[PDB]
């Protein structure tokens, strides 16, 4: 029997219980994007802002179900509405991470259909 | 000055004023498909005819009071029957309500109509609603589902996957705080959610309101450890309304995410009413279908599930037990396929292939997230991807607390399966007919998969189907 | 320092924990008996085994958790399997539940148990509750029914033969003030009753709290001509518990004596919540049970009536239809005859001549009201006097709206016809071999029963019966 | 069609619709209670306490569900516990409207396991 440990073993959603992605891997997730016709964003936070929190429930009544703070990331640029190209997302991926080095960095992707996001991965950890 | 129409007491068939084969539907009429199986004698015509009849306006002798009203403007109308191939006594008789028979926002109404007595008539030997067309002017006087898929998703903030959950086991037998701690480790180690068992309700070996604090306890412990927002679906069933609200009240307070409802147990006039309390207070709402089988198992009686789903789509539930195909429930592929899109869609084609017998158009009513649950375990991921895609949840009770390891190991060996999967298919690959190898692949990545792996390697469940189209 | 039993992940048969056949009963378990349908290659001990477990603390596969509590305290027991006679592939299964097991006073959490999962497993191909052993200790756990026989005489002051009812026709399409009209004609011609249809619950042709006052003229105005108490049940059935109880509120403020409720359509968490309203306020409640034969038609698969019944009377009503035998919808007699007793009697002895499956002690829980309802008329009156004895209500819809000279005459035959055949059978005579001298008597003596004979005179439903014992 | 009569036509419950009973009817009513084991008993009102009626109602807030006045009548002496002869009830039939021959006068009887009124219909009529 192995021991799941409950020390510093933060998850991040979608594919955080497999290997870290490679850039392969990631590539191939961006080609999923771009076959699908999804609408590609990144979004990023700093450390302190990039985990599920609870702090404004102090301003609350009894309406806390399912409002949770840092749940919404801040918005690199804008979607890439009508991006068909694999390599215009990996350049932005470059650039976002090149201008926040130590934030948590997130690709996903819209759906304007279902009007949901579709997808999503963390690209970049402090 | 020659006589009119008048009252003339005494019975006469059925067919002379319910059998309208010429009649042309309108868009605002609720239609039904009806199996029927006459009695030896009686016509299909006049079977037909005695369904649409006592399911509307008529009964089994000429009334006088027809006259004060317009039975042309109320009466159902049985409009076309059908042969059913491979069999020599049964049909498809289809049969048109006008919208004006019906109660606004009130599946209890619809029901009580169309299913209320007719499958008892001594000149049938069977009936089975198989489909119900609900006119996008009826499906707007429901409230409908709390939240549905894209709300829940967003409350969340999980996308890119299949939600995944779990039942706690013994389903009956453990105390308050067992159920917390088992649900704290299961959480702990990737699930999504847990869940009470359906009949998890209030008992003297665990009282509800205990569990319901014990269960925070752990929701919130877990959720904090993992970073990952958590939910267990605290059972609100219950033996009155008024225990019921209780219930979902308490958790409101604590500020959990998600209760669950036993909607054919409880009842739809409580589940209306508790789906209402879920939109007004934010608690998504879960669905669970026990006793359908009881209803919807058999092929030549009773009332098809796709019919109690859409009855449960407007009723209201965030989300609603669909079936495997592949554990330990039935549920043939076609079918779940068909009723699965009549769940979550917005606008279902007629396929008499997937037993979709109309057109469904849900004109914008929240779609319900289908929760495939049952005898189901790792080497079923890739099934269940393939099968339901991202918008479901798969919920491994057994699968979890089974594992050898424990609660937290299993939820992990489900989680790696998940994600592997969907990881796999996102790149390209066929889960039809490559799902073993991504498994056996994830296998042998990940200790705690791999343990479940081996346990489970050679369970299926493989019978004979009942409900065969 | 041997190991003692452990955690071993892993399938193993349901048969090693669940079947036990030399368990002796608690007298304070619940019993079902299940007849039971395995797929080929299921040996009947691993079915009802598989039955006992996933309606109790059982899943596919073995948890660590059992360990914690004690299975042996909570475990359901399939205890006994019989072969049933005529059948190759039909067993009847009995499974014990400890009391434990269930939610004080929720027969939602009971069928949630009992008919929750079991009846869609894929290792069976059939399944059928046939009946319940509701122990005294469980019983006493509900409110129960309002107010029950001998209070509802009482009440009524209504004392010396069946009461009579009538639904009130076209079942939908008639006006408020024309639902108000029709009642007032029924019920000033000698019908203790009238009724709602039970698909009449607020619709666009009338709206409910229109009918409501309507019907309290109605009511007050035939009882101010008869001097004989008068009712009709108005619909408390709704889509909403909250519209339910501002039904059940209108009716309480306009001092009239009775409600009805769709138990089935509605469900029993309503239902047992109007109950208690009713009993808090002093409403009489008529239960209609509209859906039942979806669930109780066919013999291999369902639930039998009497079950239904039985967690009726658990949930409440002073009313329930009990079927005719000789109408329109089925019933076969000694079916109907066992079940009637159930819902009735104190105490009711196992008789499977008669469906009784288990002896039945209900601990002195109020008896329910049996209904007889639906195709029938005069020349039925014997007969139904013979089955029901005194202690029914008779309901003539058609049979009172379709005489040739409208309510009132309709009524007043009817009530001819029930008189007669009291005084018949208070005098010595036997009505099963005598009935139709005593209505041909009584039809050339009143005027009004003399219409009714001749008009129904050849009218009968005689089919095949599906359900049989 | 005849026209049933709304004009002085009330009734006064189990077998109202039949025909006035005979003496003969009478008796064999009489003989079903012996027969049966159960209870006879007299009852008795004036003309103004025989009608059902609701004047009480007027002190009542909303509960006036299933409350009418003038379902009790008065007792004529106590029920017959015992009584297993029929000759014995018509005497008293005959006792009670002879006291009171301006009453209307009903006979009931009473089953002691059900603690129920069993059966009952009118005997005279002012
Ligand atoms: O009670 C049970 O059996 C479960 O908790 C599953 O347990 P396991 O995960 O341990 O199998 C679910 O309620 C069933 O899936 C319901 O059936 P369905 O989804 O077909 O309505
Ligand atoms: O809708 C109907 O058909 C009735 O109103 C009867 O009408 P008629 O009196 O005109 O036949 C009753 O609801 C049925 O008796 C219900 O069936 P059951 O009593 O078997 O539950
Ligand atoms: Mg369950
Ligand atoms: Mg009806």
């Amino acid at each position: 029997m192995m021991v799941w440990t409950p020390v510093n073993n933060k998850m991040f959603e979608t594919f955080s219980y497999l290997p870290p992605l490679t850039d392969e891997q990631i590539a191939a997730q961006v080609d999923y994007i771009v076959a699908n016709g999804w609408i590609p964003c990144l979004e990023f936070a700093e450390a302190d802002k990039a985990y599920v929190s609870n702090e404004s429930a102090i301003r609350f009544g009894s309406v806390s179900c399912l409002y949770y703070d840092n749940r919404y990331w801040t918005m690199w640029k804008l979607p890439m509405f009508g991006c068909r190209d694999p390599m215009q997302v990996l350049r932005e991926i470059v650039a976002c991470t090149k201008a926040f080095p130590d934030a948590y960095v997130r690709l996903v992707a819209f759906d304007n259909q279902k009007q949901v996001q579709i997808m999503g991965f963390l690209v970049q950890r402090p | 000055t020659k006589a009119g129409a008048g009252f003339k007491a005494g019975v006469k068939d059925y067919r002379l004023t319910y059998y309208t084969p010429d009649y042309v539907v309108r868009d605002t009429d609720i239609l039904a498909a009806f199996r029927m199986t006459p009695q030896p004698g009686v016509p299909p015509e006049e079977c037909g005819a005695a369904v649409a009849a006592e399911s509307s306006t008529g009964t089994w002798t000429t009334v006088w009071t027809d006259g004060l009203t317009s039975l042309d403007r109320y009466k159902g109308r049985c409009y076309d029957i059908e042969p059913v191939p491979g069999e020599d006594n049964q049909y498809i008789a289809y049969v048109a309500y006008p919208i004006d028979l019906f109660e606004e926002g009130s599946v209890t109404n619809m029901f009580t109509s169309i299913v209320g007595n007719v499958f008892g008539f001594k000149a049938l030997r069977a009936l089975r609603l198989e489909d119900l067309r609900i006119p996008p002017a009826y499906v707007k006087t429901f409230v409908g589902p709390p939240h549905g898929i894209q709300v829940e998703r967003d409350k969340l903030n999980k996308y890119g996957r299949g939600l995944l959950g779990c039942t706690i086991k013994p389903k009956l037998g453990l105390s308050a705080k067992n159920y917390g701690r088992a649900v704290y480790e299961c959480l702990r180690g990737g699930l999504d959610f847990t869940k009470d068992d359906e009949n998890v309700n209030s008992q003297p070996f665990m009282r509800w309101r205990d569990r319901f604090l014990f269960v925070a306890e752990a929701i919130y412990k877990a959720q904090a450890e993992t970073g990952e927002v958590k939910g267990h679906y605290l059972n609100a069933t219950a033996g009155t309304c008024e225990e019921m609200m209780k219930r979902a009240v308490c958790a409101k307070e604590l500020g959990v995410p998600i209760i669950m409802h036993d909607y054919l147990t409880g009842g739809f006039t409580a589940n209306t009413s508790l789906a209402i309390y879920c939109r007004d207070n934010g608690l998504l709402l879960h669905i669970h279908r026990a006793m359908h089988a009881v209803i919807d198992r058999q092929r030549n009686h009773g009332i098809h599930f796709r019919v109690l789903a859409k009855a449960l789509r407007m009723s209201g539930g965030d989300h609603l037990h669909s079936g495997t195909v592949v554990g330990k429930l039935e549920g043939e592929r076609e079918v779940t396929l068909g009723f699965v899109d009549l769940m979550r869609d917005d606008y279902v084609e007629k396929d008499r292939s997937r037993g979709i017998y109309f057109t469904q158009d849900w004109c914008s009513m929240p779609g319900v997230m289908p929760v495939a649950s049952g005898g189901i375990h790792v080497w079923h991921m890739p099934a269940l991807v393939e099968i339901f895609g991202d918008d479901a949840c798969l919920q491994f009770g057994g699968g979890t607390l089974g594992h050898p390891w424990g609660n937290a190991p299993g939820a992990a060996a489900n989680r790696v399966a998940l994600e592997a999967c969907t990881q796999a298919r996102n790149e390209g690959r066929d889960l039809a007919r490559e799902g073993g190898d991504v498994i056996r692949s994830a296998c042998k990545w990940s200790p705690e998969l791999a343990a479940a792996c081996e346990v489970w390697k050679e369970i299926k469940f493989e019978f004979d189907t009942i409900d065969k189209l």
